[PDB]
């Protein structure tokens, strides 16, 4: 079990972990975040009280190395930071949980929710999606754009997540035209599975790492790259039987986990009812299906 | 974006831009079958691509051996369709492909895209027109090529004939889609406007009746009273 110490908290903010989140007052004397389950990649993330605009946050996996959080007052946000002194670090960890300044990450020991949400997320992937070499952790927030979204400004803050494009000569084999934009099987598999992600969980991680984005940052383009890349799933004929089963539990819990004041805005409503009620896989989504309707049947 | 009334006058400046009409390209007889069953009998159809400032008409005719062994037919026919637009493209030199291809129904604008890909700076468009394309095989000459042919065929022909020695693209434009609309509406007095004068000729080159000025003034007027009567008709107003 590992900690994320914090050196202060200046300002007003509300702190999530992972799913979990707590109110911290202005100079609230917080010290960080302790048994932090490893083995997972983890996400702490903020909204100021007097901002709610910009949700930001960090992922990172404690495995990698020993992070804590400091507000900058210049740039005005809590920074995650590395220290490599590990002696000067497991100092600072000890003496504030003595001090249990501490919270607790509040795992319910029955709750396999956040496996289920990070399954097939690895921090080696984010920090593809999100370039900055310089940190092992990495920063999202609700502003960033895709490199999809760029296309139709600045690199060096974007998500580079994979373009799905269902009109585009990747999608569409010369030839295959009516074929491969009806029963998207090529591009999914082809193209994607074999040609980018290489295996289907890389492929998941991505997807669910979008997810996650959107969910906690309402980062507007992972939640068109989420959609996407379902969609590509749902619109192909020919699925591996256990990408099938194993995306009906990746949405199971991604619809699950969802606020449910967010249905609005995070859930598209074309790419829903087509995956479960028009697509090739609409009979493969069992679960996803089941909660979506007795949950969100207005969308429906 | 949607070419509208507000729009329209785009169609005759000098950027080269095809309408696509696919109304006519899966035709099918409905008949009963010995069992008493419902099953079609496809005929020759035809794609409509149409430049709206040349008269140049691109008349795709389309075989019935295309469907032979095909389901979803009605769904094939639009990818056939964007095919086709497409192979059209391909085969006209770079200066005289299209900057624009305006579908005259939504339903094509996704086959044509996809069908598109290799030419991104032609702009696939739909429109908010009820343009009349559909009664092109009520023009007795395109019925006639498209009903004969035994193989696919393109045939080209303008639909202007020399209308443009003497009038606008505009006007040649608004002449046709006014034949054309009183065509559909009630086709047989249509026609019967047309020929009513054994002395009035088509010409073999051309496929509408070589009137002079005011004849055709006098035509327009007898097919805006058809069109006008035949509304009445169909609401009681």
């Amino acid at each position: 079990m590992n900690t994320v110490p914090f050196t202060s908290a200046p300002i007003e903010v509300t702190i999530g972990i992972d799913q979990y989140s707590f109110n911290v007052k202005e100079n609230q004397p917080f010290h960080g975040i302790k048994d932090i389950p490893i083995g997972h990649v983890h996400v702490i993330h903020f909204q100021h009280a007097d901002n709610s605009s910009m949700r930001y946050g960090y992922w990172f996996d404690c495995r990698m190395g020993n992070f804590y959080i400091q507000y900058d007052p210049k740039d005005g946000l809590y920074k995650m930071m590395e220290e490599r002194d590990g002696a000067k670090f497991e100092n600072i960890v000890h003496n504030f949980k003595e001090r249990q300044m501490m919270v607790s990450y509040p795992k319910i020991d029955e709750d396999d929710t956040w496996y289920n949400l990070t399954e097939f997320v690895q921090m080696d992937k984010i920090r593809k999606i999100v370039r900055k070499d310089e940190n092992q952790f990495s920063y999202v927030d609700s502003s960033m754009t895709t490199v999809q979204e760029n296309e139709l400004s600045d690199p060096a803050h974007s998500l580079n997540y994979t373009v799905i494009n269902f009109k585009s000569r990747e999608a569409i084999r010369p030839g295959h035209e009516m074929e491969d934009f009806l029963d998207k099987s090529y591009y999914l598999n082809t193209v994607m599975l074999q040609g980018i992600f290489k295996n289907s969980s890389n492929y998941f991680g991505e997807l669910q790492f979008a997810f996650l984005n959107a969910m906690f940052f309402g980062n507007y383009g992972s939640s068109l790259q989420w959609h996407a890349m379902i969609e590509l799933i749902c619109s192909s004929a020919t699925v591996p039987k256990h990408m099938l089963d194993k995306l009906d539990e990746i949405l199971y819990y991604q619809i699950k986990t969802l606020p449910e004041q967010y249905s609005d805005i995070l859930l598209n409503e074309r790419v829903w009812n087509i995956c479960l009620y028009s697509s090739f896989q609409k009979n493969s989504l069992h679960n996803t299906e089941k909660i979506m309707e007795n949950k969100y049947p207005e969308l429906l | 974006g949607a070419m509208n009334s507000s729009n329209y006058a785009e169609l005759f400046n000098n950027d080269i831009k095809l309408f696509v009409d696919d109304t006519n390209v899966y035709r099918v007889t409905v008949h009963k079958t010995f069992e008493g069953n419902v099953a079609t009998k496809a005929i020759n159809g035809c794609i409509f691509t149409l430049n709206p400032k040349t008269g140049h008409l691109f008349l795709k005719i389309i075989h019935t051996s295309v469907w032979a062994g095909q389901k979803r037919l009605s769904q094939l026919a639009k990818w056939k369709t964007a095919e086709e637009v497409s192979a059209l493209v391909r085969s006209l030199p770079k200066e005289e492909q299209p900057k624009q291809i305006i579908v005259t129904r939504k339903a094509m604008l996704d086959p044509l895209e996809v069908h598109m890909l290799d030419f991104p700076n032609i702009a696939i468009r739909p429109t908010e027109l009820r343009l009349p394309f559909s009664a092109a095989m009520s023009i007795d000459k395109l019925s006639d090529v498209v009903m004969k042919a035994t193989e696919p065929q393109m045939v080209l022909f303008n639909i202007y004939d020399d209308w443009l020695d003497r009038i606008s693209s505009y006007t040649a434009f608004s002449r046709l889609t006014l034949l054309l609309r009183a065509l559909k509406t009630n086709e047989e007095s249509a026609k019967m406007i047309l020929l009513s004068d054994p002395t009035i000729t088509i010409k073999s080159y051309h496929l509408w009746p070589s009137f002079t000025d005011e004849q055709w003034i006098t035509i327009e007027s007898q097919m805006r009273d058809l069109i006008l009567t035949e509304y009445g008709r169909k609401y009681n107003v």
